[PDB]
Formats: structure tokens, sequence, C-alpha cells
RNA sequence: UAAGAGGAGGUAUAGGGAGCGACGCUUGCCCGGUGCCGGAAGGUCAAGGGGAGGGGUGCAAGCCCCGAACCGAAGCCCCGGU
RNA sequence: CCGGGUGGGGGGGAGGCGCCGGUGAAAUACCACCCUGGCGCGGCUGGGGGCCUAACCCUCGGAUGGGGGGACAGCGCUUGGC
């Protein structure tokens, strides 16, 4: 409540994701196309993000880093091995 | 006297009192002690030759008595 | 004195200050106004402390 | 093992154990560099500086009044009457803004450049991208830009040279033949010392005039100390 | 281990609250200080001051070691060398300036970071968007060149491999303790068992 | 007051300190605090060892004062016992 | 990081590559002050561990004889904590 009046230029610098993440969780959607949610979120914010993404109405995807959101939210892991070999899957 | 020396003579005494250190930066140092003390020299025992004596004081071994055993 | 501050404004050319008060929360934007020093010109000072 | 070289009888003569002088090792290098065609001596020095700090990056020259021969290829950047002075004085490569455009095109044949101050704004703006920190670039107080370009080339046939200390401080001076006299080129290397200590900056800590050695560029030679 | 900088009396008040608290800071050579924690400490703002992004008009800083920089939000302009040097086996090579987007230019904005006795690195995120091959091509060669640092990051994968001691600021606290196990020595909250043996 | 003396010309079935007081039947449960003992390895902290950098005058070489990167115990914190 | 370089001993009985030729952004040897480099040489260490004995400690029916202890301890100025 102290600092609700600031420009975009001089912002958190890395909090943009947090502000943008809430922007899309408002507004009526069905499919979400997120590329690295958890870019500059450190640990406590990435613990905040990982508790919703297995409790959602429609379907979402995420095209992101490995190892912390993979095998905890992930359900199908598509992978492009060679040029244009997108048929190759991982994890069921 | 039996804490004098044979080439010298030294039984002195002092007083002591302690406070703080912070002086160029802060208020000034405290001073709440005054106790009289005493500040002794060193005992020695020696033997050279036909074995007499001497009780010199820890810096007049190498300076003092080696001349008198250089005669 | 929880939010109020004792600030002490200096010049855009020179030396020592002209001693005033500030809020720090409802304004934040480093105030500036105009005054008469002992060099007789009516210049503008700035919040410097 | 013990590989065996023609330089074996050469370094039976130059045994690297004593601090050799100018004159003793000068007569020794007179008889030493007596293989195939005449030696071209260039005494280097490696100065104990921080050359990436430009307050101590130093170069310069001094005018050395003696006869010489094949060494530093100097681009004279000049206009007409200075060009005629240079062509009478004996210039290797003469020119001006035309030859500036030629080195901009494709043509490198020079080690040092001297420039007349009538076009020096063009030589300072245009020539930077190719000259750079190579041993080639203009400097205003390093005997490079100045109206005495005729004196620069007229002396080149006897003395002139020009400093540049490269990566760790490596700087050159043409001071000899395969047996050139000693006094002369000894005067060359003494006023090399005088000019080096004249443009000595403040940043001296320890052995400033650090290390001294006539490596030349590529072939036969062994080192020299300029103290005596 | 000679000094570089002796920054003192540093303070900032952008949003009213103090960005930085009153200090007297010190960095010398042979050091690998990491930074951590917080969401609005401006550790990158702080980083800005050491390089020379801004001024404070109160401080009397000094510096004689020249530094590098890696920004957090941006790309970079053209550095195209003929007959190319150490980028052909290093990250990305000469490319058009239209495709450069994502984990393609983070290796390019650090491609200018390896040059000329640079005596220290002021990073703010090294490993943005670059996956496993760009990790081993960073940490295998970031440890190479010597000198003092101050790399700051968000997870202890390479932050345990390279860092000897870790700072954390919490409104300007300049506590310093030894690296890797910083999420394991922060159980001095357990010596706040007092309030449960004192009340 | 340093020498010296009682312990004792005795040597752990002997000698100091604390508590309940012949004899018969028994002396239960708690280690959170306090005291005592055992601590591997680590966290703070004194003189001392060091010299990065900066300050005063002098024709200069030099002579004077701060200083801190690292190394330096007992006691405390932490871990078990009675 | 395939090739190979770096260093020694060979089997002995005019010899090879270096010149030239070649190739391309440089071209073959090879001496290079002083700097980055990793193994050695005269050694070098705040600290830690062995035994020895011309300081001193304690005891041997005549005691610089003998046998122990051993650079501990004891003692003097001095820092910090109960
Ligand atoms: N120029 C500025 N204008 C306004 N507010 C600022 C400015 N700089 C810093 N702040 C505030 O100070 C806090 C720290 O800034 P910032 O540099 O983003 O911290 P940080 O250490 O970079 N953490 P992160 O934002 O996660 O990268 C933020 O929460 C800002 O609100
Ligand atoms: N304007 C363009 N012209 C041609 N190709 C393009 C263009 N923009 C993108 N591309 C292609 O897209 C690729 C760039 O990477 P991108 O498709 O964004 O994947 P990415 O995973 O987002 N990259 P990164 O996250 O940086 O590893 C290149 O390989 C290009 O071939």
């Amino acid at each position: 409540a102290n600092d609700i009046q600031k420009n975009l230029s001089d912002l958190s610098g890395g909090e943009i994701i947090k502000l943008l993440l809430s922007k899309m969780l408002l507004g009526k959607y069905n499919i979400l196309l997120m590329d690295e949610p958890g870019n500059y979120l450190d640990l406590k914010s990435i613990a905040a993000l990982e508790t919703m993404m297995k409790s959602y109405a429609g379907t979402i995807i995420f095209v992101s880093h490995d190892k912390q959101l993979v095998d905890n939210i992930a359900d199908i892991i598509y992978e492009i091995k060679d040029h244009k070999i997108i048929k190759t899957f991982e994890r069921d | 006297m039996k804490e004098g020396i044979h080439p010298k003579l030294v039984p002195a005494r002092i007083i002591c009192g302690c406070g703080n250190v912070i002086e160029t930066y802060s208020t000034k140092p405290e001073i709440y002690v005054e106790v009289c003390s005493k500040c002794h020299p060193f005992y020695t025992g020696q033997q050279r030759f036909v074995d007499t004596e001497g009780r010199v004081e820890r810096f007049q071994r190498r300076y003092g008595d080696s001349y008198r055993k250089g005669r | 004195v929880r939010l109020k501050l004792l600030l002490e404004c200096t010049e855009c050319k020179r030396r020592n200050y002209a001693t005033e008060k500030n809020k720090r929360n409802t304004p934040n934007k480093l105030e500036l106004r105009k005054y008469c020093p002992w060099c007789r010109k009516h210049t503008v000072h700035r919040e410097v402390k | 093992p013990k590989h065996g070289k023609r330089y074996r009888a050469l370094l039976e003569k130059v045994d690297p154990n004593k601090i050799y002088t100018i004159d003793e090792a000068a007569h020794l290098v007179k008889e030493l560099a007596t293989a195939k065609f005449d030696e071209t001596v260039e005494v280097h020095a490696k100065l104990g500086i921080d050359p990436r700090r430009s307050d101590q990056n130093v170069r310069g020259t001094v005018s050395l009044p003696h006869g010489l021969g094949k060494q530093v290829r100097v681009l004279a950047i000049a206009k007409g009457e200075k060009i005629k002075e240079a062509e009478e004085a004996g210039a290797d490569y003469v020119g001006g803004e035309e030859i500036i455009q030629k080195i901009l095109d494709g043509w490198m044949d020079f080690d040092a450049v001297v420039a007349t101050p009538d076009v020096m704004g063009a030589v300072g703006s245009k020539l930077g991208r190719i000259l750079g920190p190579r041993g080639l670039l203009p400097n205003p107080k390093a005997g490079t830009v100045g109206f005495n370009i005729g004196e620069i080339i007229r002396e080149i046939k006897a003395g002139r040279i020009e400093f540049r200390n490269d990566k760790t401080g490596a700087i050159h001076a043409p001071v000899g033949k395969a047996s050139f006299p000693p006094e002369k080129l000894a005067d060359n290397i003494r006023a090399f010392i005088r000019a080096l200590e004249a443009h000595k900056p403040e940043g001296a800590k320890g052995t400033f005039l650090r290390s001294v050695y006539v490596t030349t560029t590529m072939g036969p030679s062994v080192r020299i100390n300029p103290h005596s | 281990m000679s000094l570089i900088i002796k920054a003192r009396n540093i303070r900032l008040d952008y949003a009213g609250r103090d960005v930085l608290d009153i200090d007297e800071l010190e960095i010398h050579s042979y050091d690998r200080i990491g930074l951590v924690g917080d969401n609005g400490a401006g550790k990158s703002s702080l980083l800005k001051v050491l390089n020379g992004e801004i001024v404070l008009a109160e401080a009397t800083l000094q510096r004689f070691g020249d530094f590098a920089h890696i920004s957090q939000l941006g790309g970079i302009e053209i550095e195209t060398v003929e007959d190319r040097a150490m980028l052909s086996r290093l990250g990305v090579s000469n490319v058009q300036n239209d495709t450069m987007s994502g984990g393609e230019e983070t290796r390019a904005k650090i491609a200018a970071a390896f040059s000329q006795q640079v005596h220290g690195i002021l990073a703010d995120e090294p490993t943005s968007h670059l996956d496993l091959n760009g990790i081993d091509l960073l940490i295998g060669q970031l440890k190479a060149f010597d000198g003092a640092l101050l790399v700051i990051s968000h997870d202890r994968y390479f932050l345990d491999m390279v860092v000897d001691k870790i700072w954390e600021l919490k409104d300007g606290k300049i506590t310093e303790y030894w690296g890797g196990y910083s999420d394991y020595l922060r159980q001095k909250e357990e010596e706040r068992q007092h309030q449960a043996v004192e009340y």
C-alpha cells in the first residue's frame, strides 16, 4: 500500500513476471502459453507458483527450464531431438 | 635487604588504576580504581666453578658476571 | 518524528544549509524551493543532508 | 640430445653469464654477426610499466646526426612543399591523404608514420581503425606530428628512429650494422637513453628501465645493456 | 590481496524505505563473494553504483581497478570480427540481428564480458534462459580467469561450485559467512528459543 | 612475606569436605531452567605477528603518525551425560 | 583434443630435414631480456610430532659421585575471563 505509484521503467526489475503472472490469472481464458514462469522468481515466489499449476480448470502448457517444474506439474514432456522430430515424448 | 642484587640494588613499587580507552571519539574514559601494588625483579641461582653464589637479575648474566669469571 | 524528518537544505552553488521539516511518505520527490542566502541573489536550494 | 647448432660456436663466444656493455659487446657483435649479409641492429628495451594505463604508455624520438641505411619504413603524410622536402631528404614512402586512402584500401608497407599538421585532423580521424595500438598510430608529442617532417626524413639517413612499447613494454631503436662504427651508433643509443629518460613519466616504482635486450625482429643477434 | 574500493556512507531512499543502509564497504582481490535473498533489496541497483551507473552526491568513493558489466534487461549492438576469434566454440557465432531473442543473446551479452585485464565481474544474472550446455560452457570457463567478482544469482547449483563466501543483505546488513551452506546456518532463528524459555 | 610447618614419619581396607543419625521394612516419577563433568569438529571475541593504502614538513634522499587482508588461547554459544 | 610434441639410451658405417618447392590470414631453422604457465634445484616455513644432554627440580648412613625428572614445571613483567 505504500508504493502503488511507480512507473514501469524504474520497477522491481525482476518482479515484472510476478505482476504479469497475475494479469493473466485474471481475465477469462482456457489455454495458457507461458514461457519460463519463474524467470527471476527466487525460491519463495517459485514455491508460490508451483502450488497452483496442478490445480487448474482447463489446460495449460509451459515451455520452460527443467528439473523443478518437470516431474512435479508436468504430464507429457514433448521433445525435439533432431531437426523436426517433435514426435519424441518423455514421461508417459 | 634480601631482594637486592650483588652488582645492583632494586626493590621498587607502584600504584595501579584502570578505566576505558575511547578518547578521541567519545566522551572521555572512566577512572574508578586506585590500588597500591608492587613490582619485583628476577630471582636467579647460579654456579660456575668451585660453586659460590650470586643472584643476578636476568640481564646481568650476559653483561655482568662473565667479566668477573674472566677475572 | 516517526515519519517526519529534520532535513537541512543546501545550495546549487555553495555551502551550508537552511534547516527545515519534511514528511518522507506523502511526498517523496526530493523538494526544492527558492531563498535568499548571504550572497544576495535569491537562488534555489535543494534538500541536501 | 645436445642438439647441435651453428649458434654453438656463436654462444661459446656470447656466454650468457656476465652483464655485457655497449662497447665490449659492440666490438664482439661486430665480429659476431659475420655470417651472410650485413646485420641490421635494433636495440629493444622492455620498460617496467602498466602500459594499459595511458598515463605511462610512452613513446617518442630524438634526432640522431649519423649515417645509416635500410631501416624504418616511414610514411610521410604531407602536402606539396613538405613532400618535396621529404623527397629530397630520402623518403621511403611519401604521401598525404591519397596514401591515407591507399592504406585504407589495402596497402601496408610501413613501420612508422610522420605527419605534417596541415592534415593531421584527417590523419587522426581516418587512420584509427587500421593503425590502432600496433606501433603505427599518430601521437602529438611522440615525435610523430610536427612541421619538421623534412628534418625527420633528412636525419633518417643518419638518425631518427621512433619509440613504441608493445604489450609488455617492447620498444625499438636502429643502432647498427654488421660492424658499423661504435662512437656513431653509440651516440645513437646514448641519446636513445636520454630521450627515454626525458619522456619518462611519473609512474616509476622499482626498476623502471626494467629490461634491456637487442632482440631484433627475425634472424641472427644477441642482447645488449645500454648503461655502459 | 590489495584493495579495489573503500565505499562508505551509502544510502538510497527511492520508495521512501531505505534501499541501502549506512556502511563502509570493502572489496580486495582473490575473492568470490556471492549475493542472495530478498525481493526488493536492489542488489542490482547496488551493483549499479560500483560500476558507475549513477552518482550519490554524498559519497567519497575511490576506485582504480576497472570492471566489467552484465545487464539484466537488454541486448547489445554489433561486434562482428573478421575470420572469427573465440566465439566459434563459445556460445553463438555471427548471426543476423533479427533472430537474437531469448537464451541466444545471454551468451552474447556475456560474449563481450571476456576481454582486457578486466580484473573483476559485476554480474546480475549470468544464466538467464540458457540450458545445460550453456551451463557447462559458462562454469567451465568462468572459473578460468582469475580476479575478484561479485556474481549474484537465484539457485545454488553453480553458486556452490564457484563461491567461497556469500553475503546477504536484509535492509543493508553486511553479514558475511562461508559459502554453500547459507540455507543451513540460518537457524539462528533456533536460538530464538528464547521467548519460550524467557516468558 | 618467598623459606617453611600441621597433613604423616601415615600411602587408598589410609586422608580431607557435605548430608541423614542405633535396630526392623522400604527409599517411586521428571534431565525444561541452575550447578558439575565429557566433547568430536565448527560461530563471536585480547595482547601479539604483519604491512595494503592514505596524512604533516623538507631542494631532494629521508625522518615522524594512523592503519588493517590473513594467522593467534582460556571463558561463552551449540551437542550428550548426572 | 586423433595425430603427436618433450626428454634420454640405442641398433653403428654420407645422412636427413631446414634451403628451394609447396600452401595460404601467417611458413618451416633457430638466439631471445623480462612477464602467464608446471614440474625441480640451495633451501625456505606460523604451526604439529621424536628421542639426547654440559641450565634447574627432588632424593641417595662420608654426597659435581651416582640415579631419576627434563628444557615441563617453578619464578618475574604483562593480555583476557571466573
Ligand atoms: N530507480 C528506482 N525507482 C523506484 N524504486 C526503486 C528504484 N531502485 C530501486 N527501487 C526500489 O528498491 C527495491 C530494490 O530494487 P531492485 O534493484 O529491483 O532490487 P534487486 O536487488 O534488484 N531484486 P530484484 O528486483 O528481484 O532483481 C525495489 O523493490 C524498488 O521498489
Ligand atoms: N526474424 C527471424 N528470421 C529468421 N529466423 C528466426 C527469426 N526469429 C526467430 N527465428 C528462428 O528462431 C530461432 C531463435 O530461437 P527461438 O525460436 O526463440 O527458440 P528459443 O528456445 O526461444 N531460443 P533461447 O531461449 O534463446 O535458447 C532461430 O534458430 C531462428 O531460426
